[PDB]
Protein backbone atom coordinates (compact mmCIF):
# COMPACT_ATOMS: atom_id res chain seq x y z
CA UNK A 1 0.00 0.00 0.00
CA UNK A 2 3.11 2.52 0.49
CA UNK A 3 1.31 3.85 3.05
CA UNK A 4 2.73 2.50 6.56
CA UNK A 5 3.12 4.27 9.78
CA UNK A 6 2.68 7.18 11.83
CA UNK A 7 3.74 9.17 14.22
CA UNK A 8 3.94 8.59 18.28
CA UNK A 9 1.82 9.63 20.88
CA UNK A 10 4.34 9.43 23.87
CA UNK A 11 6.02 12.28 24.89
CA UNK A 12 9.45 12.26 23.38
CA UNK A 13 12.80 13.25 25.87
CA UNK A 14 14.67 16.61 25.19
CA UNK A 15 18.05 15.81 24.09
CA UNK A 16 20.75 18.97 23.89
CA UNK A 17 21.00 20.49 20.09
CA UNK A 18 24.66 20.97 20.22
CA UNK A 19 26.04 18.09 22.59
CA UNK A 20 23.28 15.09 22.24
CA UNK A 21 23.33 15.53 26.32
CA UNK A 22 19.97 15.78 28.22
CA UNK A 23 18.43 19.18 28.10
CA UNK A 24 16.60 20.51 30.70
CA UNK A 25 16.34 23.86 29.00
CA UNK A 26 14.98 25.07 26.03
CA UNK A 27 16.13 28.65 24.65
CA UNK A 28 13.48 30.94 24.14
CA UNK A 29 15.67 33.62 21.18
CA UNK A 30 17.26 30.30 18.88
CA UNK A 31 14.77 27.48 20.13
CA UNK A 32 18.06 25.37 20.88
CA UNK A 33 17.80 22.81 23.43
CA UNK A 34 20.92 23.19 25.53
CA UNK A 35 22.68 21.31 28.46
CA UNK A 36 24.17 23.57 30.79
CA UNK A 37 25.13 27.26 30.92
CA UNK A 38 28.89 26.59 29.45
CA UNK A 39 26.27 25.60 25.95
CA UNK A 40 24.20 28.13 26.07
CA UNK A 41 27.30 30.48 26.40
CA UNK A 42 28.11 29.25 22.94
CA UNK A 43 24.88 29.29 21.56
CA UNK A 44 23.78 33.06 22.15
CA UNK A 45 27.32 33.69 20.61
CA UNK A 46 27.26 31.40 17.25
CA UNK A 47 28.00 32.43 14.02
CA UNK A 48 24.61 34.06 12.80
CA UNK A 49 23.94 31.14 10.30
CA UNK A 50 25.33 28.48 12.59
CA UNK A 51 21.19 28.11 14.55
CA UNK A 52 19.34 26.77 11.86
CA UNK A 53 22.19 23.83 11.37
CA UNK A 54 21.75 22.79 14.79
CA UNK A 55 17.97 22.67 14.18
CA UNK A 56 18.34 21.40 10.27
CA UNK A 57 20.35 18.33 12.20
CA UNK A 58 16.54 17.30 13.83
CA UNK A 59 14.68 18.44 10.70
CA UNK A 60 13.97 21.64 12.85
CA UNK A 61 14.12 24.79 10.82
CA UNK A 62 13.06 28.93 11.48
CA UNK A 63 10.87 28.43 8.19
CA UNK B 1 -13.72 68.87 74.22
CA UNK B 2 -11.54 66.96 71.76
CA UNK B 3 -13.09 62.99 71.02
CA UNK B 4 -11.19 60.39 73.04
CA UNK B 5 -9.47 58.97 68.98
CA UNK B 6 -8.71 63.18 68.60
CA UNK B 7 -7.29 63.40 72.26
CA UNK B 8 -5.13 60.40 71.47
CA UNK B 9 -3.50 61.35 68.35
CA UNK B 10 -3.52 65.15 69.21
CA UNK B 11 -1.37 64.16 72.37
CA UNK B 12 0.78 61.86 70.31
CA UNK B 13 1.91 64.63 67.83
CA UNK B 14 2.16 67.34 70.36
CA UNK B 15 4.33 65.56 72.48
CA UNK B 16 6.59 66.33 69.93
CA UNK B 17 6.52 69.74 71.25
CA UNK B 18 8.95 68.36 73.71
CA UNK B 19 11.12 66.54 71.14
CA UNK B 20 11.45 69.06 68.08
CA UNK B 21 11.44 73.08 67.61
CA UNK B 22 8.48 72.31 62.70
CA UNK B 23 6.40 74.14 65.72
CA UNK B 24 4.27 75.56 62.14
CA UNK B 25 3.95 71.57 60.67
CA UNK B 26 2.70 70.90 63.75
CA UNK B 27 0.33 73.38 64.50
CA UNK B 28 -1.20 72.91 61.45
CA UNK B 29 -1.64 69.31 62.24
CA UNK B 30 -3.15 70.68 65.34
CA UNK B 31 -6.07 72.16 64.01
CA UNK B 32 -6.88 69.24 61.55
CA UNK B 33 -7.45 66.60 64.64
CA UNK B 34 -9.15 69.43 65.80
CA UNK B 35 -11.50 69.51 63.45
CA UNK B 36 -11.86 65.83 62.94
CA UNK B 37 -9.66 63.42 63.23
CA UNK B 38 -10.54 61.29 59.50
CA UNK B 39 -8.66 64.51 57.96
CA UNK B 40 -5.41 63.18 59.74
CA UNK B 41 -6.27 59.08 59.35
CA UNK B 42 -9.49 58.04 58.32
CA UNK B 43 -11.13 55.25 59.75
CA UNK B 44 -11.82 52.14 57.29
CA UNK B 45 -12.71 48.82 57.58
CA UNK B 46 -10.53 46.74 59.35
CA UNK B 47 -9.61 43.62 61.26
CA UNK B 48 -6.42 41.55 63.71
CA UNK B 49 -3.03 41.32 62.74
CA UNK B 50 -2.97 38.28 59.80
CA UNK B 51 0.38 36.13 61.00
CA UNK B 52 0.47 34.59 58.17
CA UNK B 53 2.22 34.60 54.57
CA UNK B 54 -0.07 35.47 51.19
CA UNK B 55 0.85 36.81 47.80
CA UNK B 56 0.96 40.29 47.26
CA UNK B 57 -0.52 42.15 44.20
CA UNK B 58 3.35 43.48 42.52
CA UNK B 59 0.73 45.71 40.06
CA UNK B 60 -2.87 47.13 39.51
CA UNK B 61 -2.27 48.17 35.63
CA UNK B 62 -0.87 45.18 34.95
CA UNK B 63 -3.95 43.07 36.44
CA UNK B 64 -6.45 43.61 34.11
CA UNK B 65 -10.24 43.59 34.52
CA UNK B 66 -10.35 39.42 35.14
CA UNK B 67 -8.16 38.13 37.48
CA UNK B 68 -8.18 34.35 40.01
CA UNK B 69 -8.22 34.88 43.00
CA UNK B 70 -6.45 31.63 44.55
CA UNK B 71 -6.47 30.81 48.33
CA UNK B 72 -3.06 31.69 49.04
CA UNK B 73 -2.82 31.85 52.75
CA UNK B 74 -0.27 29.86 54.42
CA UNK B 75 1.40 30.02 57.81
CA UNK B 76 4.64 32.01 58.69
CA UNK B 77 5.58 28.73 60.73
CA UNK B 78 6.79 26.52 58.62
CA UNK B 79 7.34 22.55 59.65
CA UNK B 80 10.07 20.91 57.07
CA UNK B 81 9.64 17.16 57.08
CA UNK B 82 11.57 14.61 55.01
CA UNK B 83 9.44 12.14 52.92
CA UNK B 84 11.18 9.20 54.94
CA UNK B 85 8.89 10.17 57.36
CA UNK B 86 5.68 11.91 55.75
CA UNK B 87 6.01 9.85 53.52
CA UNK B 88 7.90 7.17 52.72
CA UNK B 89 6.52 4.93 55.99
CA UNK B 90 7.57 6.98 58.90
CA UNK B 91 3.65 7.13 59.28
CA UNK B 92 2.90 3.93 61.21
CA UNK B 93 -0.83 3.62 59.61
CA UNK B 94 -0.27 4.47 55.93
CA UNK B 95 0.39 1.36 54.18
CA UNK B 96 2.98 1.40 50.98
CA UNK B 97 6.43 -0.67 50.36
CA UNK B 98 8.40 0.03 53.57
CA UNK B 99 5.19 0.28 55.49
CA UNK B 100 4.61 -3.04 55.43
CA UNK B 101 2.35 -3.89 58.89
CA UNK B 102 0.05 -0.86 57.63
CA UNK B 103 -1.84 -3.17 55.63
CA UNK B 104 -2.44 -6.23 57.21
CA UNK B 105 -3.05 -4.47 60.46
CA UNK B 106 -5.85 -2.39 58.78
CA UNK B 107 -7.63 -5.16 57.70
CA UNK B 108 -7.64 -7.37 60.96
CA UNK B 109 -8.04 -5.05 63.36
CA UNK B 110 -10.64 -3.03 61.53
CA UNK B 111 -12.80 -6.21 59.96
CA UNK B 112 -11.68 -9.44 60.15
CA UNK B 113 -11.19 -9.44 64.34
CA UNK B 114 -13.24 -6.32 64.93
CA UNK B 115 -16.20 -7.10 67.01
CA UNK B 116 -18.45 -4.78 65.38
CA UNK B 117 -18.73 -6.55 61.50
CA UNK B 118 -21.78 -7.89 61.43
CA UNK B 119 -20.58 -11.90 61.14
CA UNK B 120 -19.02 -11.46 64.69
CA UNK B 121 -22.15 -9.64 65.77
CA UNK B 122 -24.42 -12.23 65.23
CA UNK B 123 -22.45 -14.55 66.49
CA UNK B 124 -22.53 -12.47 69.59
CA UNK B 125 -27.23 -11.77 69.58
CA UNK B 126 -28.52 -13.60 71.87
CA UNK B 127 -28.94 -14.70 75.42
CA UNK B 128 -26.43 -13.18 77.75
CA UNK B 129 -24.22 -12.52 74.67
CA UNK B 130 -22.84 -8.57 74.12
CA UNK B 131 -24.68 -7.93 71.61
CA UNK B 132 -28.15 -9.14 72.98
CA UNK B 133 -29.62 -5.79 73.45
CA UNK B 134 -29.12 -5.17 69.78
CA UNK B 135 -32.61 -6.46 69.00
CA UNK B 136 -33.87 -3.68 71.39
CA UNK B 137 -31.63 -0.72 70.36
CA UNK B 138 -33.17 0.29 66.98
CA UNK B 139 -29.96 0.29 65.16
CA UNK B 140 -29.87 -3.06 62.69
CA UNK B 141 -26.21 -4.78 62.57
CA UNK B 142 -25.48 -2.53 59.59
CA UNK B 143 -25.66 0.81 61.46
CA UNK B 144 -24.25 -0.49 64.79
CA UNK B 145 -20.93 -1.39 62.55
CA UNK B 146 -21.18 2.30 60.70
CA UNK B 147 -21.36 3.90 63.76
CA UNK B 148 -18.45 1.99 65.25
CA UNK B 149 -16.20 3.08 62.36
CA UNK B 150 -16.97 6.25 61.21
CA UNK B 151 -15.90 9.23 63.24
CA UNK B 152 -18.31 11.66 65.20
CA UNK B 153 -18.92 13.87 62.19
CA UNK B 154 -19.40 11.60 59.91
CA UNK B 155 -22.02 10.18 62.45
CA UNK B 156 -23.51 13.82 62.95
CA UNK B 157 -24.11 14.20 59.45
CA UNK B 158 -26.22 10.65 59.00
CA UNK B 159 -27.94 11.75 62.25
CA UNK B 160 -29.39 15.05 59.97
CA UNK B 161 -31.41 12.63 57.48
CA UNK B 162 -33.18 10.95 60.24
CA UNK B 163 -36.78 11.53 61.79
CA UNK B 164 -37.84 11.43 65.14
CA UNK B 165 -40.73 9.00 64.67
CA UNK B 166 -40.48 8.22 68.68
CA UNK B 167 -41.29 11.31 68.92
CA UNK B 168 -44.28 11.74 67.15
CA UNK B 169 -45.51 8.01 68.81
CA UNK B 170 -45.87 10.03 71.94
CA UNK B 171 -48.38 12.44 70.04
CA UNK B 172 -50.84 9.09 68.36
CA UNK B 173 -49.84 6.56 70.69
CA UNK B 174 -51.70 8.14 74.00
CA UNK B 175 -54.59 6.31 75.45
CA UNK B 176 -55.18 3.15 77.58
CA UNK B 177 -55.63 1.51 74.19
CA UNK B 178 -52.92 2.37 72.77
CA UNK B 179 -50.87 0.89 75.90
CA UNK B 180 -48.37 3.35 75.13
CA UNK B 181 -47.38 1.46 71.83
CA UNK B 182 -43.78 1.04 71.18
CA UNK B 183 -42.13 -0.74 67.84
CA UNK B 184 -40.52 -3.62 69.99
CA UNK B 185 -37.24 -3.15 67.96
CA UNK B 186 -36.89 0.31 69.64
CA UNK B 187 -37.42 -0.71 72.95
CA UNK B 188 -34.70 -0.09 75.32
CA UNK B 189 -35.43 4.03 73.35
CA UNK B 190 -37.50 4.83 76.68
CA UNK B 191 -36.47 8.26 77.14
CA UNK B 192 -37.09 8.76 73.43
CA UNK B 193 -40.54 7.61 73.31
CA UNK B 194 -41.49 9.26 76.89
CA UNK B 195 -40.01 12.96 76.87
CA UNK B 196 -42.19 16.10 77.68
CA UNK B 197 -40.09 17.99 74.88
CA UNK B 198 -42.08 16.16 71.78
CA UNK B 199 -45.79 16.98 74.22
CA UNK B 200 -44.86 20.40 74.76
CA UNK B 201 -44.40 21.65 71.12
CA UNK B 202 -47.53 20.55 70.36
CA UNK B 203 -50.21 22.27 73.00
CA UNK B 204 -51.97 25.17 71.89
CA UNK B 205 -50.69 27.56 75.39
CA UNK B 206 -47.17 27.49 74.39
CA UNK B 207 -46.28 27.66 78.52
CA UNK B 208 -44.09 24.57 78.61
CA UNK B 209 -42.35 25.59 75.30
CA UNK B 210 -41.23 28.74 76.87
CA UNK B 211 -40.01 27.85 79.39
CA UNK B 212 -37.48 25.45 77.68
CA UNK B 213 -36.61 28.51 75.64
CA UNK B 214 -36.00 31.22 78.81
CA UNK B 215 -32.23 31.52 77.83
CA UNK B 216 -32.29 31.52 73.60
CA UNK B 217 -35.43 34.17 74.19
CA UNK B 218 -33.81 36.75 77.36
CA UNK B 219 -29.88 36.39 75.43
CA UNK B 220 -31.35 38.01 72.18
CA UNK B 221 -33.93 39.97 74.20
CA UNK B 222 -30.90 41.77 75.59
CA UNK B 223 -29.54 42.54 72.32
CA UNK B 224 -26.12 40.96 73.24
CA UNK B 225 -26.94 39.25 69.19
CA UNK B 226 -26.79 42.72 68.05
CA UNK B 227 -24.45 45.38 70.41
CA UNK B 228 -21.03 45.85 68.64
CA UNK B 229 -18.20 43.56 69.92
CA UNK B 230 -16.06 45.06 72.60
CA UNK B 231 -12.98 42.47 71.73
CA UNK B 232 -11.42 40.52 68.98
CA UNK B 233 -7.91 38.96 68.78
CA UNK B 234 -5.42 41.15 68.36
CA UNK B 235 -3.18 38.54 65.88
CA UNK B 236 -4.99 35.75 64.00
CA UNK B 237 -2.84 33.17 61.70
CA UNK B 238 -3.49 29.53 59.30
CA UNK B 239 -2.56 26.85 61.08
CA UNK B 240 0.92 25.40 60.99
CA UNK B 241 1.24 23.05 57.68
CA UNK B 242 3.79 20.70 56.89
CA UNK B 243 6.41 21.46 54.02
CA UNK B 244 7.35 18.12 52.52
CA UNK B 245 9.07 18.61 48.75
CA UNK B 246 6.48 15.47 47.55
CA UNK B 247 3.77 15.10 45.38
CA UNK B 248 1.70 12.90 48.29
CA UNK B 249 2.44 15.42 51.11
CA UNK B 250 0.27 18.43 48.53
CA UNK B 251 -2.39 15.56 47.60
CA UNK B 252 -2.90 14.86 51.41
CA UNK B 253 -2.88 18.60 52.80
CA UNK B 254 -5.74 18.74 50.62
CA UNK B 255 -7.62 15.81 51.39
CA UNK B 256 -7.24 17.14 55.03
CA UNK B 257 -7.10 20.42 55.72
CA UNK B 258 -9.54 21.38 53.32
CA UNK B 259 -11.82 17.95 53.36
CA UNK B 260 -14.67 17.94 50.94
CA UNK B 261 -17.13 15.51 52.67
CA UNK B 262 -16.53 18.17 55.72
CA UNK B 263 -17.05 20.99 54.13
CA UNK B 264 -19.95 19.65 51.55
CA UNK B 265 -21.67 18.68 54.46
CA UNK B 266 -20.98 22.10 56.33
CA UNK B 267 -22.51 24.02 53.29
CA UNK B 268 -25.21 21.84 52.16
CA UNK B 269 -26.04 20.70 48.43
CA UNK B 270 -24.80 21.93 45.15
CA UNK B 271 -27.19 24.23 42.98
CA UNK B 272 -27.05 21.33 40.12
CA UNK B 273 -28.06 19.35 42.93
CA UNK B 274 -30.59 21.47 43.71
CA UNK B 275 -32.21 21.41 39.90
CA UNK B 276 -31.68 17.78 39.63
CA UNK B 277 -33.33 17.12 42.41
CA UNK B 278 -36.33 19.36 42.04
CA UNK B 279 -36.94 18.79 38.54
CA UNK B 280 -36.71 14.90 39.30
CA UNK B 281 -38.96 12.61 38.13
CA UNK B 282 -39.24 10.85 41.65
CA UNK B 283 -37.85 12.37 44.61
CA UNK B 284 -34.14 11.78 45.73
CA UNK B 285 -32.43 12.27 48.97
CA UNK B 286 -29.79 14.68 48.53
CA UNK B 287 -26.97 14.86 50.50
CA UNK B 288 -26.49 16.52 53.28
CA UNK B 289 -28.97 17.12 52.81
CA UNK B 290 -29.16 21.00 54.18
CA UNK B 291 -26.06 23.09 55.04
CA UNK B 292 -25.06 21.25 58.68
CA UNK B 293 -23.02 24.53 59.52
CA UNK B 294 -24.61 26.55 62.19
CA UNK B 295 -26.51 29.92 62.47
CA UNK B 296 -23.78 32.31 63.93
CA UNK B 297 -24.89 33.66 67.38
CA UNK B 298 -23.45 37.27 67.11
CA UNK B 299 -25.79 37.93 64.11
CA UNK B 300 -24.28 40.95 62.16
CA UNK B 301 -20.52 39.75 63.10
CA UNK B 302 -21.32 36.03 62.20
CA UNK B 303 -18.01 34.05 61.23
CA UNK B 304 -15.26 36.89 60.72
CA UNK B 305 -13.20 39.29 62.80
CA UNK B 306 -13.53 42.11 60.45
CA UNK B 307 -15.13 45.60 61.48
CA UNK B 308 -16.41 48.07 59.53
CA UNK B 309 -16.41 51.79 60.54
CA UNK B 310 -19.73 53.19 62.15
CA UNK B 311 -21.28 56.51 60.45
CA UNK B 312 -22.12 57.27 64.12
CA UNK B 313 -18.57 56.99 65.57
CA UNK B 314 -17.27 58.92 62.46
CA UNK B 315 -19.81 61.23 64.26
CA UNK B 316 -18.68 60.96 67.68
CA UNK B 317 -15.13 60.92 66.50
CA UNK B 318 -14.88 64.70 66.47
CA UNK B 319 -16.29 66.88 69.43
CA UNK B 320 -16.74 69.51 67.29
CA UNK B 321 -18.50 67.55 64.82
CA UNK B 322 -20.75 65.74 67.84
CA UNK B 323 -21.62 69.43 69.00
CA UNK B 324 -22.28 70.46 65.88
CA UNK B 325 -24.91 67.56 65.41
CA UNK B 326 -27.03 69.11 68.29
CA UNK B 327 -26.91 72.61 67.00
CA UNK B 328 -27.52 71.49 63.30
CA UNK B 329 -30.27 69.43 64.64
CA UNK B 330 -31.52 73.04 66.41
CA UNK B 331 -30.57 74.78 63.80
CA UNK B 332 -32.82 72.30 61.41
CA UNK B 333 -35.74 72.66 63.30
CA UNK B 334 -35.03 76.34 63.50
CA UNK B 335 -35.70 76.35 60.21
CA UNK B 336 -32.20 76.62 58.40
CA UNK B 337 -30.50 74.47 56.19
CA UNK B 338 -26.75 73.35 56.33
CA UNK B 339 -24.45 76.24 56.07
CA UNK B 340 -20.65 76.11 57.04
CA UNK B 341 -17.15 77.56 56.45
CA UNK B 342 -14.56 75.64 56.36
CA UNK B 343 -10.57 76.19 56.27
CA UNK B 344 -9.29 72.75 55.09
CA UNK B 345 -10.76 72.12 51.71
CA UNK B 346 -11.67 68.13 52.58
CA UNK B 347 -13.26 68.90 55.88
CA UNK B 348 -15.71 69.86 52.97
CA UNK B 349 -15.73 66.18 51.53
CA UNK B 350 -16.06 64.64 55.00
CA UNK B 351 -19.49 67.07 55.40
CA UNK B 352 -20.75 65.91 52.62
CA UNK B 353 -20.31 61.97 53.38
CA UNK B 354 -21.82 63.35 56.97
CA UNK B 355 -24.69 65.36 54.84
CA UNK B 356 -25.23 61.86 53.09
CA UNK B 357 -25.34 59.98 55.95
CA UNK B 358 -28.14 61.89 58.06
CA UNK B 359 -29.44 62.85 54.67
CA UNK B 360 -29.84 66.52 55.55
CA UNK B 361 -29.44 69.53 52.84
CA UNK B 362 -27.05 71.94 51.78
CA UNK C 1 -43.19 38.54 33.74
CA UNK C 2 -43.00 34.74 33.40
CA UNK C 3 -42.90 32.99 36.53
CA UNK C 4 -39.51 31.21 38.32
CA UNK C 5 -39.57 27.30 37.14
CA UNK C 6 -39.13 26.18 40.81
CA UNK C 7 -40.97 29.26 43.10
CA UNK C 8 -43.69 27.25 44.43
CA UNK C 9 -45.84 30.27 45.51
CA UNK C 10 -48.50 30.41 48.30
CA UNK C 11 -50.59 33.70 48.76
CA UNK C 12 -52.74 34.55 51.21
CA UNK C 13 -56.30 37.18 51.55
CA UNK C 14 -59.60 38.10 52.47
CA UNK C 15 -60.37 35.40 49.79
CA UNK C 16 -58.45 32.83 51.94
CA UNK C 17 -55.18 31.29 49.82
CA UNK C 18 -54.09 29.53 46.70
CA UNK C 19 -50.48 28.13 45.90
CA UNK C 20 -49.97 28.13 41.92
CA UNK C 21 -47.26 25.71 40.68
CA UNK C 22 -44.71 26.71 38.15
CA UNK C 23 -45.29 24.86 34.37
CA UNK C 24 -42.08 23.58 34.88
CA UNK C 25 -42.78 21.50 38.17
CA UNK C 26 -45.86 19.74 36.64
CA UNK C 27 -44.64 16.56 35.61
CA UNK C 28 -41.90 16.82 38.36
CA UNK C 29 -42.58 14.79 41.39
CA UNK C 30 -43.15 17.75 43.16
CA UNK C 31 -46.58 17.91 40.47
CA UNK C 32 -47.83 14.46 42.65
CA UNK C 33 -49.39 16.29 45.33
CA UNK C 34 -51.07 18.64 43.04
CA UNK C 35 -52.57 15.62 40.79
CA UNK C 36 -49.68 16.65 38.02
CA UNK C 37 -47.11 14.21 38.61
CA UNK C 38 -45.03 12.23 35.53
CA UNK D 1 -6.73 -4.28 50.06
CA UNK D 2 -4.11 -1.25 50.77
CA UNK D 3 -2.41 0.35 47.91
CA UNK D 4 -0.63 3.73 46.87
CA UNK D 5 0.69 6.04 44.35
CA UNK D 6 4.27 5.84 44.04
CA UNK D 7 4.60 8.86 41.40
CA UNK D 8 4.11 9.50 38.04
CA UNK D 9 6.18 7.73 35.57
CA UNK D 10 8.91 9.52 34.07
CA UNK D 11 8.42 7.83 30.87
CA UNK D 12 5.75 10.93 31.24
CA UNK D 13 8.47 13.48 32.74
CA UNK D 14 8.34 15.27 29.32
CA UNK D 15 4.36 15.52 29.21
CA UNK D 16 5.27 19.45 30.33
CA UNK D 17 8.02 21.31 30.77
CA UNK D 18 7.25 22.22 33.83
CA UNK D 19 4.42 20.27 36.27
CA UNK D 20 3.71 20.32 40.13
CA UNK D 21 4.09 16.46 39.71
CA UNK D 22 7.00 13.75 41.22
CA UNK D 23 8.27 11.51 38.30
CA UNK D 24 9.92 8.09 39.08
CA UNK D 25 11.24 5.40 37.18
CA UNK D 26 8.99 1.91 35.97
CA UNK D 27 9.26 -0.85 38.53
CA UNK D 28 12.05 -2.87 37.42
CA UNK D 29 11.39 -5.86 38.93
CA UNK D 30 8.51 -8.80 38.59
CA UNK D 31 5.09 -6.72 38.70
CA UNK D 32 4.14 -9.02 41.16
CA UNK D 33 5.66 -10.24 44.22
CA UNK D 34 4.56 -12.67 46.80
CA UNK D 35 6.30 -12.73 50.20
CA UNK D 36 5.19 -14.11 53.71
CA UNK D 37 5.12 -11.76 56.85
CA UNK D 38 4.28 -13.15 59.93
CA UNK D 39 2.58 -10.51 62.21
CA UNK D 40 1.88 -9.66 65.38
CA UNK D 41 -0.33 -7.96 67.28
CA UNK D 42 -1.51 -8.03 71.06
CA UNK D 43 -4.57 -8.28 72.72
CA UNK D 44 -4.77 -4.60 73.65
CA UNK D 45 -3.93 -3.63 70.15
CA UNK D 46 -7.00 -5.16 69.24
CA UNK D 47 -8.74 -3.56 72.57
CA UNK D 48 -7.97 -0.01 71.04
CA UNK D 49 -8.72 -1.03 67.45
CA UNK D 50 -12.24 -2.29 68.55
CA UNK D 51 -12.87 0.97 71.08
CA UNK D 52 -12.44 3.52 68.64
CA UNK D 53 -12.35 4.61 65.29
CA UNK D 54 -8.78 4.74 64.39
CA UNK D 55 -6.05 6.53 62.15
CA UNK D 56 -7.73 7.82 58.87
CA UNK D 57 -11.15 6.93 60.44
CA UNK D 58 -11.31 9.23 62.14
CA UNK D 59 -10.03 12.89 60.61
CA UNK D 60 -11.88 15.44 62.80
CA UNK D 61 -9.51 14.46 65.90
CA UNK D 62 -6.96 16.59 64.24
CA UNK D 63 -8.89 19.44 66.30
CA UNK D 64 -7.75 17.82 69.43
CA UNK D 65 -9.32 19.00 72.89
CA UNK D 66 -12.68 16.50 73.33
Amino acid sequence: TNIESAPSLAPMKHYCDVTGLPAPYLDPKTRLRYHNKEIFAMIRNLPQGMGEQFLEARGAHTV
Amino acid sequence: ELSYRQRAMYQSLRNQISIMDTLMNLVMQFRKVCNHPDLFERADTSSPFFCGHFAETGSFLREGTNVALGYSTRSLVEYRLPRLIWCDGGRLDKPGPGNLVAGFRSKYLNHMMNIWTPENIRSSLEGIENFTWLRFVDTSLQEAYRASHTDVFARAVDLASKQNRLGHMQIVYDEPEDKKWTPVHALFQICERENPKAVAEITTEGVLRDLMNIARVKYRELGLCRLEKAARPRASAPPIEVVCDSRSAVIERENIMFHPAMRKALFGPTPSEIKEASFGPRPVTLYPPRALLPAPDHDKQRFTNITVPSMARFVTDSGKLAKLDELLRELKEGGHRVLLYFQMTRMIDLMEEYLTYRNYKY
Amino acid sequence: KRPDPMMIRWVNNKMGSVVAVPEELLGTHAGVVFGAGP
Amino acid sequence: GACKRVGRSDAYATEFDLEAEEYVPIPKGEVHKKKEIVQDVTLHDLDVANARPQGGQDIISMMGQL
